[PDB]
């Protein structure tokens, strides 16, 4: 499983204003 | 405007050396034309040199037609004498279950580029694939058509903005660069490319995914 944190998230969101990922491993 | 090679000679001539990062390379054609293949071959390719055709990173694959399949990345790694469990580690996955889910995973994968920014494997290639299967079922009918168009474009845009600002390759399947597959040896047919020559390329499909 990759986490991103909600404030990650947020500059994401951020940055194109103007359950996820995992490795193919499974993690 | 770095370049994936597809694993293939005759296709990398055709896209003029692979396909290319700041761009959206769309392959449609039906199932079993290659188009999984090929976006399976180049979640190896991206990870290798620049000499042999990749470019040092990592790959992003969004599968919303359940197609994903990481033995079939071990088995493309293992056959091209790479190591398949690092293959593996360098390619990340995420299943989309309807169109709203699909571009959720676009601000997901934003935040994972800027991270692999400053690392010696930075994500160079995201995969789409059925880039339009969620849109065909859930829109059904002249009425919804408009949000259908409008949502797609949107998404595209979102996927153009993504390849620009990471310097990554965007390449997606349906049933900018458009190139049709169709049916051992498949055949690939530019679509009035913009800037690379109208032409042909036969390829087949290996224990080493795509290749002459
Ligand atoms: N492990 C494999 N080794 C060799 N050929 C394979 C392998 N897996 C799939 N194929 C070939 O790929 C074809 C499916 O192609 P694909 O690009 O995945 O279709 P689609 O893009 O429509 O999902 C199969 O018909 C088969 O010939
Ligand atoms: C953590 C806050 C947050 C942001 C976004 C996108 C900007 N989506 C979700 N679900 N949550």
């Amino acid at each position: 499983k990759l986490n991103v944190s909600c404030q990650a998230l947020q500059k994401a969101c951020k940055l194109f204003s103007d359950s996820g990922f995992s490795t193919a491993s499974g993690k | 405007i770095g370049r994936i090679s597809t694993g293939s000679k005759s296709l990398d001539k055709l896209l003029g050396g692979g396909i290319e990062t700041q761009a959206i390379t769309e392959v449609f054609g039906e199932f079993g034309s290659g188009k999984t293949q090929l976006a399976h071959t180049l979640a190896v390719m991206v990870q290798l040199p620049p000499e042999e055709g990749g470019l040092n990173g990592s790959a992003m694959y969004i599968d919303t037609e359940n197609t994903f399949r990481p033995e079939r990345l071990r088995e493309i790694a293992q056959n091209r004498g790479l190591d398949p469990d690092e293959v593996l580690d360098n390619v990340a996955y995420a299943r989309a279950f309807n169109s709203n889910h699909q571009m959720q995973l676009l601000y997901q994968a934003s935040a994972m580029m800027v991270e692999s920014l400053n690392t010696d494997r930075p994500y160079k290639l995201l995969i789409v694939d059925s880039l339009t299967s969620h849109f065909r079922s859930e829109y059904i009918g002249r009425g919804a058509l408009a949000e259908r168009q409008q949502k797609l474009a949107r998404f595209l845009r979102m996927l153009h903005r993504l390849a620009n600002e990471f310097d990554i390759a965007v390449f997606v399947t349906n049933q900018t660069l458009r190139v049709y597959l169709r049916k051992g040896k498949r055949i690939a047919r530019l679509i009035d490319a913009p800037h690379l020559p109208e032409g042909e390329a036969v390829f087949s499909i290996t224990e080493k995914g795509i290749e002459d």
